């Protein structure tokens, strides 16, 4: 396997800083805890570096967090979760990851380059010939990770009478996907985010960001 | 720099009226909690403490109410501590009189006025901009607290004298600053 | 990363001859003023001291010189408070051979010699740098620490994955190192 479960409960009682700075700075936290882990398990058995170089550490349990109802401003780049209903999915996908680029001009291979989630990665110039572009994605040569979306409904019973039930987007990768069937009941543990491209309206209308919650944990 | 006369006299009255006629410190104590943010003032108040406040308040809301924001975030500020970056807003109430939606018109812009409706629909929240910070594509000069008003505005013009910039620049959404949003 | 064996030795050997062998502290002590920049070693002590350091050092000449700079730098800011920027040479005089101008070959590059001749002409003086310090002109990155031997040599590539920028640089002189120049 390539995923390893963590609880936020033995964390906070075994060092308490890491649970601390945990909600306010999940991505670097996690990258940091993705590498010890890696090492660790690397330490423990030599072969993996043959079968599979990275290791994800997912949160099992945290302290349960309010509703869709309640995200706002302030809950902005942090960690929460939530509880739902899944309505769609949209399969199975392959996204880029350590992307090899060709340039068009000579045939140089461009070394491998990680894909962020939230911009597309655009490469400088050819460091041969020293051109602008363009450039296209080695097929053969790239790396590739699984992808898919979701959209999660509030449960119909838990709704207060005189108001509609609202939904939100979740996303998820690697050993994620095709974790759960529409029509499901989930909690999801992710992170509310603004910072990726195309989240601010800008051709007309008022200047209003859309959200998307990035999961890392399916709890049926 | 230039001052307004009307907005400093409006400024003082109003933290006159917060600190002498208390509610408002019981309310203040209240405005602790992260879920709060406005301050709910009745207008009937307003009118006994000073009539020439309230007409004033009244003919000029829009143009003095952002100070009388900055009224409550100082007195707040005096009587707590709480981190700069979070706002604060003021509310009024109990206004005397009412005014149909077709007699709503192009000389009310700007006052304050209270109307009757019914709901249709609501949309779903949203954060919002309301200062952004900007990044000067060619001279890589930072301009900061441009106003953004109802549309998304750049600067008007790069501040460097020699760049004269004023068609590309990049947004550095984490100095920004949000506000929650709402169509009705 | 990766380190010199002979280099090393030849730092702790001759480290162990400035402070064994005591002159060289009395001519450290007058090396505290501003317009004096280079120790003058015996050579005839080096063979006293140890014949496989001077064979070494014979044999390794350009190779070893810069890390003993950097042995004397030690030995100074040991002994001495003296500001980081400046910089420290070390000098040989007692060679015990001599070779002819026309037996100076290709074999002998880089090693120690010493000639006859008669000066003809004498240019006059200039400062020269030593290490540069560019600003790429794309991605805005600094690069500092650029070694540039006998001719004005650019960073050979950004040190940006991303960027892979060889052509667009600028200079900041004020980052830079100098030393005096002189041609004859
Ligand atoms: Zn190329
Ligand atoms: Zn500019
Ligand atoms: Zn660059």
């Amino acid at each position: 396997r390539e995923s390893l479960v963590v609880n936020y409960e033995d964390l906070a009682a075994r060092e308490h800083v890491l649970a601390y700075f945990l909600p306010e700075a999940p991505a670097e936290l996690l990258q940091i805890f993705d590498e010890a882990a890696l090492e660790v398990v690397l330490a423990m058995y030599p072969k993996y570096d043959r079968i599979t170089n990275h290791i994800h550490v997912r949160i099992s349990h945290l302290p349960l967090v309010e509703e869709l109802r309640s995200l706002r401003q302030l809950h902005l780049n942090q960690l929460i979760r939530t509880s739902g209903v899944v309505t769609s999915c949209t399969g199975v996908l392959p996204q880029l990851s350590m992307v090899k680029y060709n340039c068009n001009k000579c045939n140089f291979v461009l070394g491998p380059f990680c894909q962020s989630q939230n911009q597309e990665v655009k490469p400088g110039s050819c460091p041969e010939c020293q051109s602008a572009g363009p450039f296209e994605v080695n097929m053969e040569e790239t790396i590739y990770q699984n992808y898919q979306r979701i959209r999660i409904q509030e449960s119909p019973g838990k709704v207060a009478a005189g108001r509609l039930p609202r939904s939100k987007d979740a996303i998820l990768l690697a050993d994620l996907v095709d974790s759960c069937k529409p029509g499901d009941e989930i909690e999801l543990t992710g992170i509310y985010h603004n910072n990726y491209d195309g989240s601010l309206n800008t051709a007309n209308g008022f200047p209003v960001f859309a959200t998307v919650i990035l999961a890392n944990h399916v709890a049926k | 720099e230039v001052r307004d006369e009307v907005a400093e006299k409006c400024q003082k009255l109003f933290l006159d009226f917060l600190e002498e006629f208390i509610k408002y410190l019981q309310l203040a104590e209240e405005l602790i909690r992260p879920e709060r943010n406005t301050l709910v003032v009745s207008f009937v108040d307003l009118e006994q403490f000073n009539q020439q406040l309230s007409t004033t308040i009244q003919e000029e809301f829009y143009r003095v109410y952002p100070y009388l924001c900055r009224a409550l975030k100082t007195f707040v500020k005096d009587r707590k501590e709480i981190p700069l970056a979070k706002d604060f807003y003021v509310a009024f109430q109990d206004l005397p009189t009412r005014h149909k939606i077709r007699e709503l018109t192009s000389s009310r812009i700007g006052l304050l006025t209270r109307i009757s409706g019914q709901v249709v629909r609501t949309h779903p929240v949203h954060p919002e901009l309301v200062s952004g910070t900007f990044l000067c594509l060619d001279c890589q000069t930072v301009i900061r607290d441009v106003e953004q008003q109802f549309k998304y505005t750049q600067p008007n013009i790069c501040r460097n004298p020699v760049c004269a910039n004023r068609r590309r620049f990049l947004l550095d959404t984490n100095k920004s600053r949000f506000v929650d949003f709402q169509k009705v």
